């Protein structure tokens, strides 16, 4: 984790 | 980026990070050219001596952004690849001649106060200011030295260099397709940009029409800052037959 | 038409605090 999360609908 | 400093708040909103989905990290910079166009260098994206090949899916193009790793929500807006072109004569065997890709982007981003396009150059704004001693921007989340890592964007102004002292400081054989910038020893200034820049933008501002236009794509340095070494950058203007090229084809 | 303005520099007439270093080495 040393990026922050994105979030999921990205993925 | 080595020996530059934080950007300011909307300094330079073409920037775009590459961003790798699994593992989650940064792979490169990047620029905006339009609403659905995104630049690169080439070995950003493809280079076998180091197993790169990426494909769209394997990657997301993050616009508007200024923190390294946060994020940076309702600021920037991540976008999927529809599609990677990278240039057909790009010389990845020797010197990374022609290190120069474009990637479209599947929706078309949202301009706002953080995310703006940057100009291309034409043939005049070439021969104006693509010359040694005039200066240029560089922008990245690189590395902040050789052998460490940036809070947020990194900014660095560098001098074009003389072709035969670029020529001269290095083994590699330079073609008309790549510049170098960077200070010299007894100029007693430095900067540069380093690993993880790859990919992003060397700008200069026109100073006949204010506006700001990418000459360079940050290419490749021997290490990163060492004095009587400069970075090299793709020479945009030389290589824009093959960016109209691709974007009015596709 | 409105490439390589920024929002918050060139579209307000603000500079950002190193662009004159750039202009300084033109010519
Ligand atoms: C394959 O990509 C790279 C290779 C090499 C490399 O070791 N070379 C020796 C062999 C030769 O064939 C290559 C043309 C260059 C160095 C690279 O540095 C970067 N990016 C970092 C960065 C740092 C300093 C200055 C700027 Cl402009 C850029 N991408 C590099
Ligand atoms: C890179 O990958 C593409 C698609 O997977 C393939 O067609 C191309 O030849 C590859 N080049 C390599 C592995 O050098």
């Amino acid at each position: 984790g040393d990026f922050e999360e994105i979030p999921e609908e990205y993925l | 980026i080595v020996e530059g400093s934080d950007a300011e708040i909307g300094m330079s909103p073409w920037q775009v990070m590459l961003f790798r989905k699994s593992p989650q990290e940064l792979l490169c910079g990047a620029s905006l050219i339009s609403d659905r166009w995104v630049l690169t260098a080439a070995h950003c994206l493809l280079y076998p001596p180091w197993d790169k090949n990426f494909t769209e899916n394997d990657l997301l193009v993050r616009i508007g952004k200024h923190s390294r790793t946060r994020y940076e929500r309702n600021i920037e807006k991540i976008s999927m690849l529809e599609k990677i072109y990278i240039h057909p004569r790009y010389n990845w065997r020797e010197n990374l001649d022609r290190d120069i890709a474009l990637m479209k982007l599947k929706k078309p981003v949202a301009f706002s106060d953080y995310i703006h396009p940057v100009c291309l150059p034409d043939r005049e704004t070439a021969a104006s200011l693509l010359q040694a001693g005039y200066k240029g921007r560089v922008t990245g989340w690189g590395n902040l030295k050789e052998t460490g890592q940036p809070s947020v964007l990194q900014v660095v102004n560098l001098p074009i260099v003389e072709r035969p002292v670029c020529k001269d400081s290095t083994r590699i054989r330079i073609t008309d397709n790549m510049f170098c910038a960077g200070y010299k020893p007894d100029e007693g200034k430095r900067g540069d940009a380093c690993e993880g820049d790859s990919g992003g933008p060397f700008v200069m501002k026109s100073p006949f029409n204010n506006r700001w236009y990418q000459m360079g794509i940050v290419s490749w340095g021997e290490g990163c800052d060492r004095d009587g070494k400069y970075g090299f950058y793709t020479h945009v203007f030389r290589l824009k037959k093959w960016i109209q090229k691709v974007i009015d084809q596709f | 038409a409105d490439c390589g303005l920024r929002p918050l520099f060139e579209k307000k007439s603000l500079e950002d605090k190193t662009e004159r270093e750039l202009l300084e080495s033109y010519i």
